[PDB]
């Protein structure tokens, strides 16, 4: 087994659905066209609609520390059009992280092994320009891969 | 021994039923077969039982085990007897009220009408095959019954905000000359498994030296053109070291292969031209 | 097989009485009727048994199903038997202090005085068919007992911030040959391969004032001269709860097919050409 | 059936005693008489237990009701019976320590000195009559026991930053030829059947038209218009499932009492050109 | 099943007495003309009485994430008039949200399952000039939309 | 049965005396002229001894949301005399919800079922210049009218 | 927390079926005896416990869980053995 | 032996009687005729007793020992209608509507008595065609049990008759062929297979091998006389072996199919 991943090696590639780490646009059918990421870009090169993924903490299980982990992400979603776009877009980014933990996908830096909402889809306030924002906390579960 | 491969956290259980004594698929297959449609299988004869939670799993359990440790007067803590034999079972929790899945539960429909199951007041026999196929990322740990006895666990289960449930207890029992129940993984049991090998990788041999970590202490430094039985004897420098006996070196890749019973790995280096490097894999 | 539509979520029960063998509505009659006012139903003597508390389901239960695992000292598994057999019930919260939720729990009011209800010592016989149905969705799954004994399963609850309960504990007991209780759904249970047509022959054009009966209701009378709407017309003001828009009537030349929520037939005939404009068959 | 106005919340409960046999205020009488001071009503002999708490209430409770379904070796299932005889009781918590409130604790006082009040060891007989009323706004339901015997449900407790209390359990028991026990309140045991109407509300003649709701589905638009049949109509076939002959609306006046099986409202009123059709209220 | 829907597409035609989502004012007899949205229009738009329903929290279940979900709905009421028709007007959505629970009102988008209170109606400072806020936490089950 | 009230129908008879909603000066003998409202009138109509009630929390009954409400009412008594005379007047007025209570007290809006404190009679800071604030909050509990 | 073969024949005794990739269970009971050492390590003190005679039995059912490791719970039950004792600390310091 | 399939438990069961020597109904039709109702059987002649106890089953005893035994069977009735009274107290000795009247002394009462065991529809049969009838003891009453009325029902010869036949197609009398096991080896394209027979594997048999072949690779250690006590015949694709010790699947290793072998028990 190799080492256990940072939850952004393992998180962006379900959302973007492809294992190409360096092209930040989604391909997936229900996000085509948004950019996922973990550092909103400058004002000059930012381009919306956007998914915004960092880690907020969660620990090494304690049973096996080397051998899964449970990683709790702030997802946030953002949109230049409207607020029900962005509810939809939150919608539609948490249904690929329910599909992609139903079927244990592995990606190249480790595996999906389970997803679990511990504060759902909100609206807050957005720190940039037209823009909504719409946000959450998502307690993931990562396996090392089979290396 | 220990092994990291073969530790697990299930994370999705599929529960199939089949008609009494058919056969699981193979333990090869369970590498391949889609989960979702056991109506496309080789094995052709399970059906899927139903939606049962995202959150929870089928429960293992049993009744009897009790043991108590007896003797004689003379010597007193002699022979340990079971008192009551384990019958051993699973528990389903069934989450959806088809037909299909209230036969599970109840038995036979006992109407014939359209729009109705009924149910008769007395006992009912009511059999299958089990299978359980258990899933963590790439470990899908099989669990085979030939003859299980499914009965009621508890009452129907209704509630305002929770789902509705049909919990299924099945009861493992012998059917002919077979096992009572198997698990399933062709990595796992009857395997011939090797030795744990520990690979050497180095640079293109331009710089001095080397050092390795045998156990928990480190042999002396080494250079990129040493013999396999120089190397072999530089590991041999340990607490039950034997050189030539108790560690073995082959050199089937061009850098080499160590294998014996103490874990190796790299040190402090100086072989420049790129990088020493260890791994425990071949 | 997984079915995302059987999957259930209990949102409301309503629960209903009747005498003992009063039948329920039928599994297409429960997809038509109102739950709110039983005195409007086709099958009459059902009547609601009162408030129950809205955040709560209908409760039910077993006891007995204690069952075990035997054999001989040759093979020591081969019958799970059941050591006795399931009594089965179901525990509901009146939340009404009316005469017609009292019944329910003490039995009959013991005096004649306006303004006053009798209890008289020792056991009382009380016992009623009994209809439940559970809401949920756009589904209706209902459960009738022909015969239950209805006895008080804890006395009356009364606090100072919740509301005040009465519970009966409703035991399904069989009677006559009819099944203990009954599931009743018609998209799940018995279910027919998906659609339905009844052919409407008109070979016999020179005709007459003949009429269908739908649902068991007469559609008035339909002249020899038909038309495929205006017969969808005619049979869509059928006054038994469903509208036109339900019904989906298509023609052959020689026929009609007819389809829709609800059993088809022929009733007065009235026709020149013998049978060839009066008949209907699936 | 579905009433409202028969849910209830106990707010606060009076407990009043009297020597056996002693009657309860009538049905009516319990409208009316002023629960503060039981010396002054029409029915003399009753008087207040005491200072129960603010916070809780008289707690009913039985033992006994241990109940069995049972059978025969042809057909299980056949009959439930009781195996323990049910024994109703009431726990009353009273707070206060003057010798009234004493004396339904121990019994009689066995000492005659002035400022002692003192017990006898063993079993005791303390039988009185037993009269609760448990009040909710306008709603007075009250209980009487004709005889109970008083019993110390358990020790005096006592607590530092909690009101001491001297529980008594009340048991019923049969006296003479009278009940057990009797619920009393005038409008809901014994009373008339009260059947729904609803108040079609159209101030005489005006300009425009309106929509009424039929169990929850609109029948077409109606102006101001004659009534019998011209309403009755209109109200009846709504695709409803419901004959007009169950329906009935009557020479009501400026003002229409419409009734039958299913519940009525208005949808929308545009009847503009004048008083209007402004109300459907029961 | 089809797939969960946004809050708003549920709780709207619930308020509004129709699923024309074009069309923001109300039609239910209790709070006719009132304007019930998700997003409080600019000074030259805006029209009071307002509701305002916004999302505030609520996951999916974790029995069954794609069959289920509990989202959690701040829901506001404002006036220009005074502070007891404010109250009366948010007492009189209450009323309305019950029922609809109570019948599994059917919406194009989906089915309102239940409605519970998470914190009940409560009075609030207003940030627009002369009207007063009465708000509280709803939380309401949702079910797919057949098909 | 008739429909639950705004909480303001319910307590302002009781604490006022009178049915009268109109009238806000109370005629209860331990508060005689004390004004009782919702709201603070402006500075060139204010009157001292004051008491003032806001809703605060309180739902609607889980199992009968129609039959039964459990308001959480803020009740704040202010007075210019001194902080002994608006601690007394706080009590005074707690005294009659108590005894409002114990009698079942019926309003035209509805029935005073039960009164509870959940903070009680705490001094605090007051916005009106030379004048001492105490306040509590009460969860009452309020039935329906009868019809 | 182990579900190799050589993790389950503490559990289930020996492997009944000889089928690459299965393991079997027959009914009844087993004679499932072992030696057994324990090495508990705290600071750098190794208190030792040896028996060499235990018989092993399953103490609970296997557990399995979302989000917690899945166990095979066995206990070792101290037996005697000839002339020797139930049991032993080793620790040459104490 | 071993039959695992004639285990009784005697979860439901039935008593009729009818007028002495009355014939039971046929084991082959005792498997199929409706037990409630015995005045629609084509044996005709039976009336059902009362409700019998749920907890006290019948007791089929016997008194003697070594003098030479006579058998009983103890059955509780239940109920108290005429139908039951007849039984415990002898025929009713009053003409007058709605009164069941007891004379002194011994009375004469002699019925054919036939049961019916049920579980799960085995139904094993018991039949006699003469028993005498009396009290075993006291009439039991309790308030929260069924009264009771336990009868002693003592078997007699007659008219050359066995004293009871116990009645059941599948059991008695049968033609006890063997066990045969069925080698479907399904699709069978290529590769290999073994069979493991008394729990010793036969170690390799083709895909394409002959029922000779397979009679030879059967005959591994410890077994009975290599090729003359194991039976092996072809029909359709497939194999039907048997001989002394039990045969199934080992290890399949074939290239294609559902499976190796179905086998009877």
């Amino acid at each position: 087994a190799g080492k256990l991943p940072i939850v952004g090696e393992v998180v962006l590639p379900i959302l973007r659905g492809h294992e190409d780490l360096s092209n930040p646009i989604s391909t997936v059918p229900s996000l085509a066209g948004v950019h996922v990421g973990t550092w909103v870009e400058d004002i000059d090169s930012r381009t919306f609609p956007l998914i915004t993924v960092r880690r907020v903490g969660g620990t090494r299980s304690p049973e096996h520390p080397t051998l899964f982990t449970q990683p709790v992400v702030e997802m946030t979603a953002y949109s230049a059009a409207d607020l029900p776009t962005t509810e939809q877009m939150y919608e539609d980014a948490l249904e690929v992280l329910y599909r992609a933990a139903r079927l244990q996908t592995k990606t190249p830096a480790g595996y999906l092994h389970s997803v679990t909402e511990t504060l759902g889809a909100s609206h807050g306030p957005s720190p940039f320009d037209r823009t909504w924002r719409v946000f959450g906390l998502i307690r993931l579960g990562i396996r090392p891969p089979k290396n | 021994a220990l092994k990291d491969d073969a530790v697990l956290i299930a994370a999705r259980g599929y529960v199939y039923t089949a008609a009494v004594g058919t056969a699981a698929p193979t333990p090869s297959q369970l590498k391949l077969i889609d989960l979702e449609h056991p109506e496309a299988w080789d094995r052709t004869g399970w059906d899927l039982v139903g939606h049962t939670s995202e959150d929870d799993l089928p429960e293992f359990g049993f009744d009897g085990g009790d043991s108590e440790v007896r003797g004689s007067w003379q010597k007193k803590k002699l022979r340990e007897v079971e008192t009551e034999e384990i019958a051993d079972y699973v528990v389903i929790n069934l989450t959806q009220f088809d037909e299909t899945a209230l036969e599970l539960y109840f038995g036979p429909n006992q109407s014939a009408t359209p729009g109705i199951f009924g149910v008769k007041s007395g006992s009912v026999v009511n059999e299958r095959a089990l299978l359980i196929v258990i899933v963590d990322n790439d470990v899908r740990l099989g669990f085979h019954a030939r003859k299980a006895s499914l009965k009621r666990e508890d009452a129907i289960s209704l509630a305002t905000d929770e789902f509705g449930a049909l919990p299924v207890r099945a009861t493992f029992l012998d059917y002919q000359s077979y096992n009572l129940y198997e698990w399933i993984e062709e990595d796992w049991f009857n395997a011939v498994d090797a030795p744990v090998v520990y690979l050497l990788d180095l640079g293109g041999a331009t710089g001095g030296d080397y050092t390795l970590l045998v156990g928990g202490k480190s042999t002396g430094d080494i250079a990129y053109n040493a013999n396999a039985s120089a190397i072999k004897t530089a590991i041999g420098a340990v607490d039950d070291g034997v050189a030539e006996s108790a560690w073995t070196v082959t050199a089937d890749g061009s850098d080499f292969e160590i294998s014996g019973p103490l874990a190796v790995a790299l040190g402090v280096d100086s072989t420049t031209g790129g990088s020493g490097v260890t791994v425990d894999v071949v």
